[PDB]
RNA sequence: GCGGUCAUACGAUUAACCCAAAUUAAUAGAUCCACGGCGUAAAGAGUGUUUAAGAAAAAAAAUCACAAUAGAGUUAAAUUAUAACUAAGCUGUAAAAAGCCCUAGUUAAAAUAAAAUAACCCACGAAAGUGACUCUAAUAAUCCUGACACACGAUAGCUAGGACCCAAACUGGGAUUAGAUACCCCACUAUGCCUAGCCCUAAACCCAAAUAGUUACAUAACAAAACUAUUCGCCAGAGUA
RNA sequence: CUGAUG
């Protein structure tokens, strides 16, 4: 018949060898395909076992450098004019614009915070937009 | 808010005396213990009380005042209408509280995750 | 060929930060007799109450203003190993694509 | 290669901490005024955490001040100074439904 | 464990099985307990320090609000000894009875005992233990484990002196029961209170030993998930105990 | 309120 077994391996592992020892007598038609195209990870059965101790997890915060300069935008004047669209995958927003002018003039050679900061402000003028400073 | 938990359980991760002991695991469990009976109160007292007024007043005759013996009845008649109606708009709606019966397949929906 | 990484980087959810109090705008795309199922895009749909105020402009496909609160309701309790997510999201009406 | 992978750093939007009322203040336990808008004026009970709000520092001076208060003859125990009843409400408690 | 008219288990017969000039029965033997455990089955010893003794196997640190403890001073609520006005009732249980009518309420009131809310706080101390206020002293170790030695060790018990509002072992009454030397009600004592000196016991339980760590393999059951390296003290069926 | 045993 077959192996209803879950714990000791994989569905491959389980007919592959039953096929070897002659039981099941008929080859199924995705054992061709498994082994033309094995899958990244072998399909075996493993148990969540609970994180204890100071161990942590593996994965990474996201976090980018014009992250830093954002939170000055979003501490300052808070949300933008422009609302947000989520649909448009070239959207740029007046917190990206604002980025965008900040890192253009730390070309400059500017290194003062205040200076990168205010200049950027006082340029958005120059293209037109609404700021509101929350105070 | 909800009390503090961290320190309060005896475990082997606790250095001091445990705090709390639980009667029985503080798991949240899937459905809410049914309400007791829940009851109202009485209705149309205040139009009684002036109701009753005239009686001892004018020495129980209902001849002599009638808005009193009125306004009672149709204080009366809204109080039946509104123990029929609102017992099946309370029970369709759900604004305000609403009976375990419906907490329950709520909760189910979305219940605790003890293993895994 | 552009990766993921590069891509990731320029996204609106990536320049919008944290998700508390910005403006966005979302397409409702189900209708109930008194709740709109508003897809800001970014993960899940935001259930808002129909106001008084134009509640009959309120159609299948119609764009409209939120302020976003929470991108996705989820909190632990009591012996939980995971959260209970709402598979929601919060999110308040302001206006209707005003333009 | 790639220049745009996230960097290992701090979070920028981390918002200030919550201050209690009396954060970074100086109690006493001579300010009656101060001391009797925890109180309950018809009582003289104590507010807890739940009803106050106040971090883990203040709650407990302010209890101190208010036990030495009631022991030298500062602030009566059984009730409220009704000359501080006029004071702003700080606690969270609402009596007259 | 089998023996109440169906005994493959008793006594006899037949038959069969296993050894064999040996077969059974009894007693001695060899072997067999733990390189396994100590939350619920036997087991982490009530706590700390220290001698002897043992590994210091790679690097790090010591100490902060809050009720440790020991002395001295103080009292906010209630209660009471005591006086004054009012009434014949007060306390008492599901219902009563008994007790007190030098009783009961209000206004004032020392001495003693205890220390509402804060406390949904979790700190202090080695443990027991500690949260009404103030003052003085002070809470070891440039920090491993380690006794039968040393020092502590709640309530309860003893001795001497003092205090006694209130609660109450015991005792005397009143209920209920067939009986109640108990649960229910009243009165009262030792005692609980302070100093000095003993006694050194607990479900002294967080039933989970200390020191530095891990989330690798891995659910007897339940319970607080499973474990490492050095140790200390215990565990050999149960009752007898 | 109370109600013992097999
Ligand atoms: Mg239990
Ligand atoms: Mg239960
Ligand atoms: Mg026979
Ligand atoms: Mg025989
Ligand atoms: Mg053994
Ligand atoms: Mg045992
Ligand atoms: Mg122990
Ligand atoms: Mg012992
Ligand atoms: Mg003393
Ligand atoms: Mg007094
Ligand atoms: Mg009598
Ligand atoms: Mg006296
Ligand atoms: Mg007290
Ligand atoms: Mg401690
Ligand atoms: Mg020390
Ligand atoms: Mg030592
Ligand atoms: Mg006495
Ligand atoms: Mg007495
Ligand atoms: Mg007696
Ligand atoms: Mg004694
Ligand atoms: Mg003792
Ligand atoms: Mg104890
Ligand atoms: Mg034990
Ligand atoms: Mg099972
Ligand atoms: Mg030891
Ligand atoms: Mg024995
Ligand atoms: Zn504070």
């Amino acid at each position: 018949a077959g192996s209803r077994l879950e714990t000791v391996g994989s569905i491959f592992s389980r007919t592959r060898d039953l096929i070897r020892a002659g039981v099941l007598k008929e080859k199924p038609l995705w054992l061709d395909i498994y082994n033309a195209f094995p899958p990244l990870r072998e399909p075996v059965f493993r148990r969540p076992r609970l994180r204890y101790g100071k161990a942590k997890a593996a994965v990474q915060d996201i976090f980018y450098h014009e992250d830093r300069i954002r939170a000055k935008f979003y501490s300052a004047y808070g949300s933008g004019p422009k609302a947000f669209d989520l649909f448009n995958p070239n959207f740029k927003s007046t917190c990206q614009r604002f980025v965008e002018k900040y890192i253009e003039l730390q070309r400059l050679g500017e290194t003062d915070e205040e200076k990168l900061f205010v200049e950027a402000g006082k340029a958005l003028l120059a293209e037109g937009v609404t700021l509101r400073r929350v105070g | 808010a909800t009390p503090s938990l961290r320190g309060r359980l005896a475990r082997l991760g606790n250095p001091r005396r445990p705090i709390l002991k639980p009667n029985k695991p503080l798991i949240l469990a899937n459905h809410v213990g049914e309400r007791r009976r829940e009851k109202g109160e009485a209705t149309c007292i205040t139009e009684m009380s002036v109701m009753m007024a005239c009686w001892k007043q004018n020495e129980f005759r209902d001849e002599a005042c009638r808005k009193e013996i009125q306004d009672f009845f149709d204080c009366a008649s809204r109080a039946e209408a509104a123990r029929k109606m609102r017992s099946i708009q309370e029970n369709l709606g759900e604004l305000g509280s609403l009976p375990p019966k419906k907490l329950n397949k709520l909760l189910h929906r979305f219940p605790n995750k003890p293993h895994v | 060929v552009e990766s993921f990484a590069s891509m990731l980087r320029h996204s609106p959810l990536t320049q919008m930060g944290p998700a508390k109090n910005k403006l966005v705008i979302g397409q409702i795309f189900h209708i109930v007799e008194d709740d709109l199922y508003i897809d800001f895009g970014g993960k899940f749909h935001c259930v808002c109450k129909r106001p008084e105020v134009d509640g009959e402009k309120y159609q299948k496909g119609t764009r409209v203003r939120l302020r976003l609160l929470d991108l996705e309701l989820t909190s632990r309790f009591l012996g939980a190993t995971t959260d209970t997510t709402i598979l929601e999201a919060d999110a308040v009406l302001l206006g209707l694509q005003e333009s | 290669s790639n220049e745009d992978l996230p960097v290992p750093m701090e979070n920028p939007y981390k918002e200030p901490l919550k201050k209690c009322i009396l954060c970074e203040k100086h109690v006493d336990y001579k300010n009656v005024q101060l001391l009797s808008q925890f109180i309950s004026p018809f009582t003289g009970c104590i507010y807890g955490r739940h009803i106050t709000g106040l971090c883990g520092k203040k709650q407990k001076e302010i209890t101190k001040a208010i036990k030495r208060a009631q022991i030298l003859g500062f602030m009566p125990v059984t009730y409220k100074d009704p000359a501080y009843l006029k004071d702003p409400k700080v606690c969270n408690i609402k009596y007259r439904e």
